[PDB]
């Protein structure tokens, strides 16, 4: 295992990763 | 006539290696490569 948007509501920015799930799966 | 462009990150050149039961590939030539590694001490 939204909580990601809930953290952004209090002023905490969550940066998205550079390699997405499709890009990581392609490397694998 | 140049500007900043946005694009999806390329995952590299796509090369599908052939596969067969009786097929094999052996190198006919080689090379001596010298690289550089920087490790702080």
């Amino acid at each position: 295992t939204d909580l990601i948007c809930a953290q952004k509501f209090n002023g905490l920015t969550v940066l998205p990763p550079l390699l997405t799930d499709e890009m990581i799966a392609q490397y694998t | 006539s140049q500007s900043i462009i946005a694009y999806t990150m390329s995952l590299g050149v796509e090369n599908s290696v052939a596969y067969s039961n009786n097929s094999i590939a052996i190198p006919t030539n080689f090379t001596i490569s010298v690289t550089t590694e920087i490790l702080p001490v």
